[PDB]
């Protein structure tokens, strides 16, 4: 994926995360689990949305073909309403074939743009406190206890008060 | 060690979608927006009803050809379903003037009131009790006559006589009417149903004219009749009064049809599928669809509002993730 | 401690785009793609001037309705404007054959140049000055006739002879002529203008050929007639040469038009709107476009060089990026 | 936005910027300001600018409705003129409504990602020279004066001439 | 130090595309999709021959043209090549009715074989053996007629009888055939050819009835004809019958044509350009095209499979990376 | 260029390799040289490919005109059939025209995002033990021999066995 982050530097999903689109796995002495981040996946959902909706809002017209007959003496006007009836046909059909293809391609550089941004987000607050291991996950250099993973997940760490056993 | 992952959901879905850069990719949620589903069979439409020609064509229920009696007077339709090989039309032998301008205008329509636009009471000095064939037989009677036209001929006595005829529309709404002219088969029948002399059959209206006179030749026996008759039609406009007025050879208006324009557009369905006692909002020539998706791969011809007709079998866009589990 | 850091521009700007994840969003530069403002009005192109017919039809205009002397002679026109409400067309009733046909060629036109095809002189032992009628009268003789025709009788005590007339158009330009033949609403008045015997009308050229016979009927009145006249046009191309020849019933050409048709596109707007002088390179049925811009969702109908037409009230493109003040 | 830069994890823009669309905001000793960055800001212009005009360009035809009357024999042709009318109107329609959507999406990730490669530029530079705050924002850990600060914005800043420096 | 670092590649490329945001892009690779190139010819399509008319027009090949022998009998064809200054055609001065259906319905075939439909034996008391005319030459006899056609007149001093004639169509084909009424320039030469009376040409078959009577008068001259011929045309369908029935002035089918024309597309060529012994898949109007790129702005009218016509003069896809070496 | 790597804060390409579209160029004291990246360039290729076939398949109609002639009666039905076969011609140009100009732009941005893509897999693996320089180069803060050099291509480089010289 264009990103580089779903599929991946970040190989494989998570089945265990059910509330959202993109998150977090936290382990600590504590415990351990999965737990989405809304704010990135519910603005993901109202842009997808905004996206289908506008896709079918767009497309809400309909070329109308017809009944009508032609003598053995109109040939022409005949052919002339087949090529028309056709014509537009051929043209919505392409419109719609290839815009699907086309925002597929983009929707799904979307989802990995946004797990992309999640995961430089965290490796911004913890520096060196952690340890990357490069795919997606981080190993605290110090003890992260839960108040401390809702902290990184909240976007508000606090570098400074665990800078002290991180070089330890 | 304390661990804290960044990661992305997935679930036990195969739906999969395409894109220019990957066919068949497996994703976690998808929206179709193609409809391909139909119930074959026509519904009402603004809960009107459509007109099931059975076993008339267009020319035979507007001519009133006699084996057509079921579909005689009043009609109000959403649309109108002719079945493809239906065998009562034109009964006796001849070319319907502009047949496919017809089709389409009574097409553009929801209902029509028959009335007697000229008795029979009209033409003086003529036979219009005569005028009857084997080729347009009844049910029940083996030779009959279109019941919106009269075949008037000469009395035994006399001279087929100047005859005329006129209507004033009155009304509020436009008519649609019929007449003919014979043609017979030789000099000898020519004779012996109107007469000596050159004949004509002319008709006036303020917007149009008509004047025809009888091609008398045998040309190849259909039903039984190696004669002809020249059909045709026209629409006398509210307002408009209608003058008649033969020596020969005229098939008389006789009833006529009060038309009513719809501001839709109406159809013409040629198809086998029955009609049943549903509402529909979407029928097509192959079925209604139940639908909300915005495309449709069924069929380009319907009435009411349908999807956009295409020839993808498929329309699948990608909403969620690449799903890796 | 020193401070560096990374951003972008914000302004006063309060101007919105959409886009497919996101509507109603701000940003600090945009474009308009789409016009929709007009001068309601009908201008100058090419600067040539449109042609005002009055109240006039296209009919009237052609054909010579004596209350259409207003436009008589040469005309130039870029397009041409009829009024919706025009009083003055065909004043004696009946049929312009082909009309549409007729109305579609005079608009591939830019000018037309009247001249006498056919004088009086042409049509020999008839009388040429009666010809005349209260159905089709001046704004100073309440009985008149058409300037471009001449209805031809015969003289009061002689029979309506053969009578011929010939036109080799050796000129440059195409020549729209127009002709017509009289349908007498009884035989008394086939015999008081014509005399009797089977009269006709016939004409041809290289490549065409017309015949027809008086069809003799009464018909609604109109402008107290309740004759006819049936009207008919053709172009005489470069080169060739028309005969006529009639022994009765012809309404005869009499002036007629080299037509110069054009080589971009024409027009025929049915319109209340003001002529004004003024100049443009775009005129719509509904007013003149003054605009680079590439869309507008005024009007499908123009001549010039208009921007593309669509549904759309607004199209505007997005150039800065989200304003974040 | 989709590469996270605007609105953002650099929250808001410079009213104070008033010479380009991309750039930098530096305080130091000797000052403080906003300066444009016209390389990445002129190569935006002629971008844009050459989408404008291309799509301008690429829409300059149009379909001609016509005048044309149709007599009541003609009610056939007369509705297929029409249906044909319509349905162009209706391909065009959607064709601009439609890209106006699409490329304005494009538009503001377009600008989203030219920040983004600024901010790293200078990341890409500084290092532990300086601490980042998260927030387009570089501190210092030296000193810095106005040689310097072009240093960092011709992309010339020497990680070695201080790294003595950030220490402490 | 030991140094490792990442990049793209890069080459002598010069080849340049396009985008929304820069024109003229050097990259490393790209593709052609628009093909511009055409051997300007004409070949076989499918093995199929066209038909080269020659010195002919479709009316001179299809009536029987004296000089378009060359073409007579039995014809098989891809398309039909009809070259724009053919110079046989319609010999004798007429009007070739609803010619531009008949063009058409041509171009829907790829065979006819020619056949005796009415054999001069056909029609009782008259003179088949003249019927020729100076406006019609042969390249040997500088006085003839169409192959396909009879001008049936009057035997020295009897009176031209009632004629009949009838045709089952029997075979599994559609039978394109022609016929003519005669128009002559006077009444002398009507009386030479056919005798006085009232003359009538009338025709019959199960779907279709045509009459028509002459219509005398001078018209210009054309190859020295004063006279007219209106020249018909009709298509028997399998199953029907044809009834002929005329007392004059009849221009008689004698061949036709058993016309078998499949699901195609058809073509009629109007060019100049030679037809030469080679196959094709693709042939257009100005060209054949031999190539695998989907798209050409050579020509939009072709038969067989061709590329999308398009307005471009290039259409290329980028496939590698920006060139930058 | 939209990720800004071609073009670049990697100014330049390649002509020196040959055999791919992205790759290494490395420099020790056994030699140097270059070497693509068959698997980013692979998916590179059948990427693009698919495009483009998809691009042809989804164009694979074609309107046809028609020989037709039409009377000097038939002025309306003769200017109707032209309206109609230019109609599509213009917008089928469109179509073709426009998806070109628009693919050709995210071509390009892909191949931009592929090099990146690059780039971080490497710097994810060498850490420290490089120092950036900030134009796709990694100058080793220890000594890589050959098989060192093809660790980092392999993707399996090892942080491990070069800390100790990372601090020299
Ligand atoms: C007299 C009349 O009105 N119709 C009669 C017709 C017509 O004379 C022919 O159809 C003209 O060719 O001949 C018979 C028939 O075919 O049924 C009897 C029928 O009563
Ligand atoms: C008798 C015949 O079949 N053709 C003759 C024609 C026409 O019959 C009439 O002129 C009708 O215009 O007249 C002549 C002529 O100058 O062409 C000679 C020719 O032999
Ligand atoms: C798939 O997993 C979903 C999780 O939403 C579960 O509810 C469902 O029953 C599963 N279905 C199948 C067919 O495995
Ligand atoms: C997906 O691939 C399968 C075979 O692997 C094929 O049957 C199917 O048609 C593909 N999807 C679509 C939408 O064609
Ligand atoms: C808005 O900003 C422009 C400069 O971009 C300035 O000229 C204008 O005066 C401003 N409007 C107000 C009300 O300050
Ligand atoms: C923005 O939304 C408002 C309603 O909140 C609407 O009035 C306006 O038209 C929208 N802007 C545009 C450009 O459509
Ligand atoms: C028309 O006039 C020209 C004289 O310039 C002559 O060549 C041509 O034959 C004439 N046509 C007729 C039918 O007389
Ligand atoms: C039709 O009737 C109305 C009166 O009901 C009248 O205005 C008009 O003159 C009549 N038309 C004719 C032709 O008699
Ligand atoms: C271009 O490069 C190719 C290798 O890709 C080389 O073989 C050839 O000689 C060069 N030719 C030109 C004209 O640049
Ligand atoms: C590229 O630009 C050059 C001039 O700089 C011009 O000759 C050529 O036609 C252009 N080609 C394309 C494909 O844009
Ligand atoms: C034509 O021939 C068939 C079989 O020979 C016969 O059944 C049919 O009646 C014939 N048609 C006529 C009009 O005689």
């Amino acid at each position: 994926g264009i990103f580089g982050a779903i599929a991946g530097f970040i190989e494989g999903g998570w089945t265990g995360m059910i509330d959202g689109w993109y998150g977090y796995h936290h382990e600590n002495s504590q415990g351990s689990g999965y737990a989405a981040d809304r704010e990135s996946t519910q603005k993901a959902i109202d842009g997808i949305t905004n996206k289908v909706n506008s896709i079918i809002n767009k497309m809400n017209t309909q070329f109308e073909a017809v009944d009508h007959e032609f003598s053995n003496l109109e040939r022409r006007i005949g052919n002339l309403n087949k090529r028309m009836e056709d014509g537009f046909l051929d043209v919505w059909t392409y419109n719609a074939e290839l815009l699907v293809l086309l925002e597929n391609e983009r929707t799904l550089d979307l989802h990995d743009a946004n797990v992309k941004n999640l995961y430089e987000k965290v490796k911004s607050q913890l520096r060196d406190n952690a340890n990357d291991l490069g795919n997606g996950c981080f190993e605290f250099w110090h003890k992260c206890d839960n108040e401390c993973m809702e902290s990184v997940k909240n976007g508000t760490y606090d570098y400074p008060k665990y800078q002290k056993e991180s070089k330890l | 060690s304390d661990k804290i992952c960044i990661g992305y959901h997935a679930n036990n879905s195969t739906t999969q979608v395409d894109t220019l850069l990957e066919k068949n990719v497996t994703v976690t949620h998808s929206v179709e927006l193609l409809e391909n589903q139909k119930e074959k069979r026509f519904c009402k439409i603004m809960n009107k009803a459509p007109l099931d020609l059975k076993d008339c064509t267009i020319e035979g229920w507007i001519l009133g050809n006699p084996k057509c009696d079921l579909l005689l007077g009043d009609q109000s339709w959403s649309y109108i379903v002719e079945r493809p090989n239906a065998q009562n039309g034109i009964c006796y032998p001849g070319v319907l003037n502009e047949l496919e301008e017809l089709k389409a205008f009574i097409g553009s329509g929801e209902r029509v009131e028959r009335f007697e636009m000229f008795p029979k009471s009209t033409w003086a000095g003529v036979d219009t009790s005569r005028g009857v064939t084997n080729a347009c037989p009844s049910y029940t009677i083996d030779s009959s006559f279109y019941r919106n036209l009269v075949w008037i001929v000469k009395t035994d006595s006399a001279t087929y006589p100047v005859i005329k005829g006129t209507y004033n529309n009155t009304g509020t709404q436009p008519i649609l009417y019929f007449w003919g002219v014979h043609h017979p088969l030789d000099t000898t029948v020519q004779d012996n149903l109107y007469g000596s002399g050159d004949k004509y059959v002319r008709m006036g209206t303020e917007s149009m004219n008509f004047a025809k006179s009888p091609e008398i030749a045998a040309r190849p026996a259909v039903n039984g009749q190696r004669s002809r008759i020249d059909y045709y039609w026209s629409v006398l406009r509210p307002g408009e009064t209608l003058n008649v007025e033969s020596n020969g050879n005229l098939i008389a208006p006789w009833y006529a049809y009060k038309f009513v324009s719809t501001n839709k557009k109406g159809a013409v369905f040629k198809s086998d599928l029955p009609i049943e006692n549903c509402d529909a909002t979407c029928q097509t020539i192959t079925g209604v669809l139940r639908t909300n998706k915005t495309f449709q791969n069924v069929s380009p011809l319907w009435i009411g509002e349908c999807p956009k007709y295409v020839k993808s079998e498929s329309l699948r866009l990608a909403t969620g993730l690449r799903n890796v589990p």
